[PDB]
RNA sequence: CUAGAGUACGGUAGAGGGUGGUGGAAUUUCCUGUGUAGCGGUGAAAUGCGUAGAUAUAGGAAGGAACACCAGUGGCGAAGGCGACCACCUGGACUGAUACUGACACUGAGGUGCGAAAGCGUGGGGAGCAAACAGGAUUAGAUACCCUGGUAGUCCACGCCGUAAACGAUGUCGACUAGCCGUUGGGAUCCUUGAGAUCUUAGUGGCGCAGCUAACGCGAUAAGUCGACCGCCUGGGGAGU
């Protein structure tokens, strides 16, 4: 039931409306490589799966997050 | 000549594997390939002919020391990590290992399929 | 189109109501709508997906005319005059 | 990245975490290229090849 | 209206970014724009290499201004040496202040 | 007169368009260091590339196009189509409450538009891929498959052409007819902690009873029961000539 947990880590709490700062939140949601994780593995809602993916990629482009183990 | 903490490179097709040992700086030390073992063929492409290759390099580089290596894995072909066991055989301290893969993100497209 | 803009239209033509209804209402919000659209269409030339849409208020609007001409004469060219079309 | 204490141990947290990864699956899917409607039959067959799957093992699940 | 103007500076001119900031700011309160944010994150280590440097000094900044001051600083940024990323935002909506600062430390 | 249809008001979701800008990984060409005998390719080889210092390996520069993971029987669009991030203009759909107009509707011969890809015209641009072509191999023979090279083209601006297995092989619109399991988005009611509950619309999938069907099979997204208008069929070749 943790893939049944981690949809209520945004839609049981009001954070709606996500931001690409919290980065303590985001790192739970990228693999070890840097690569993103499905939506099956953590079960989040797919509203919030589509907004989770843009957070990240504005993210990556300000050198918050790396892409891979190259740099 | 006197160098220590080396850097081991291993390039893996589908063909032939070419194993080098470099330094920090990158530069050639020792290089030793399957095909120069004496395989040329169906022979060549074994991850058998990739543990001869692999301590032949080995061997040059007590020439100068290198009591540390560092291992960069690249390539898809047989032999990927057989050639890691054929390392410390020689006696080395393998530090760390390390995946090191060119993959495009898109890329331009590749050769047409073959039939 | 804006809020206000609609807003200024309302209190314009309305028929002494309060009521957004009636044609002359209706034929006015879509006339200043395609007078807006007419320099998108001169920058922007290859949007054909958004001239689809355009071709849509025109043919409503000949639409509720003939629904106004099916109806009165003195409430017909009251209004063709006070926009100026045909 | 793997870093080490036996050997034999080192290896098999490297063999896996490499596949647990993935880039050796995508690698093999580069060397040729396939039309975008060949594409096209992988998102075809593999959509019934999962809703099948949900099914058939409700006969095991009977 | 409602922007979010997020840039990073060079960390060699982190120094001099106090009075980067007032010089970008009055130019919007001459388009009439209040801002609601002005937060300076400080110097910290990039995840890779923007022209071969790995410290700089974001600078967090929320603006509500209209079309003309947004035109000043789309081109102050690519005018500029120590800007070396920029990413201009759109929120329909307030702002609030003190978001995180805090709670990185 | 307000049940069709349309407007005004909140509110969400989206690879729906167009105009600019900016990224990171990888490929190639070039420069420079180290280093020295092969690399590459294949049922197996050969053509090719190599000490005139290749492959490898490290540093740097230039340039071109595509946009991993997310990504899904998932979305949007009238259809073709549409996936990097941001600004910029810009179309329509959903959902709720509420007032107004009071049948303002449906279909559509002719006519008007938008039309994948290959191709054509003038100008740009040239990373990879690659018809035509060249060589090697296989082969009684091999123009072919396989191998090493390689040009128009693919890319952009402007204009043209109008066809496709342009496919759900099913014209658009409206009304009734047992169920069950999924899924996108949106309100509900509800004990409240829910991994909640049930109901209702707008989509999109898997089974299924009546019913229909030559059979296969469809089965509230009908090929079931019925309406309104349009297109089209009449043995095979000859011939969509």
């Amino acid at each position: 039931f943790f893939r049944r947990r981690r949809f209520c880590r945004f839609t049981a709490e009001g954070v709606k409306e996500i931001d690409y700062k919290d980065l303590n939140t985001l790192k739970a949601y990228v693999s070890e490589t840097g690569k993103i994780v499905p939506s099956r593995i953590t079960g989040t809602k797919a509203k919030y799966q589509r907004q989770l993916a843009t957070a990240i990629k504005r993210a990556r482009y300000l050198a918050l997050l790396p892409y891979t183990d190259s740099h | 000549k006197t160098v220590v903490d080396g850097i081991a490179h291993i390039h893996a097709s589908f063909n032939n594997t070419i194993v080098t040992i470099t330094d920090r700086q990158g530069n050639a030390l020792s290089w030793a390939t399957s095909g120069g073992s004496g395989f040329r063929g169906s022979r060549k492409s074994t991850p058998f002919a990739a543990q001869v290759a692999a301590e032949r390099a080995g061997q040059a580089a007590l020439e100068y020391g290198l009591k540390n290596l560092d291992v960069n894995v690249k390539g898809p072909g047989p032999g990927r990590e057989s050639a890691v066991r054929a390392l410390n055989a020689c006696g080395y301290k393998i530090a760390s290992i390390t995946d090191v893969t060119p993959i495009p993100h898109n890329g331009c497209r590749p050769p047409k399929k073959r039939r | 189109l804006s809020v206000e803009e609609k807003a200024q239209i309302v209190n314009e033509y309305k028929q002494a109501e309060g009521d957004t209804g009636s044609p002359e209402v209706q034929v006015a919000l879509l006339s200043a709508n395609i007078n807006k659209l007419q320099d998108h269409f001169k920058a922007n030339g290859k949007d054909h997906h958004s001239r689809r849409g355009l071709i849509r208020m025109v043919n409503q609007r000949r639409k509720l005319l003939d629904y106004l001409k099916g109806k009165d004469v003195s409430r017909y060219t009251a209004l063709i005059g006070r926009l100026g079309l045909r | 990245k793997v870093k080490e204490e036996p050997f034999d141990v080192a290896l098999r947290r490297f063999k896996r975490s490499c596949e647990k990864a993935g880039a050796l699956a995508e690698v093999r899917s580069r060397e040729f290229y396939e039309k975008p409607t060949a594409e096209r039959k992988r998102k075809a067959a593999a959509a019934v090849k999962r809703h099948a799957k949900k099914v058939q093992r409700e006969q095991r699940r009977r | 209206r409602h922007y979010e103007i997020v840039f990073l500076v060079h960390p060699d001119q982190s120094e001099q970014v106090g009075g980067m900031v007032e010089r970008y700011t009055k130019a919007i309160e001459e388009d009439g724009g209040k801002i609601h944010r002005l937060e300076d994150w400080g110097r910290r280590q990039l995840a890779y290499a923007i022209n071969n440097v790995h410290k700089a000094h974001y600078v967090l900044m929320n603006v509500e201004c209209s079309a003309k001051a947004l035109a000043e600083l789309e081109d102050n940024f690519r005018y500029n040496d120590a800007v070396i990323r920029n990413l201009v935002m759109r929120r329909d909506e307030a702002v609030t202040e003190q978001s995180e600062m805090l709670k990185a430390e």
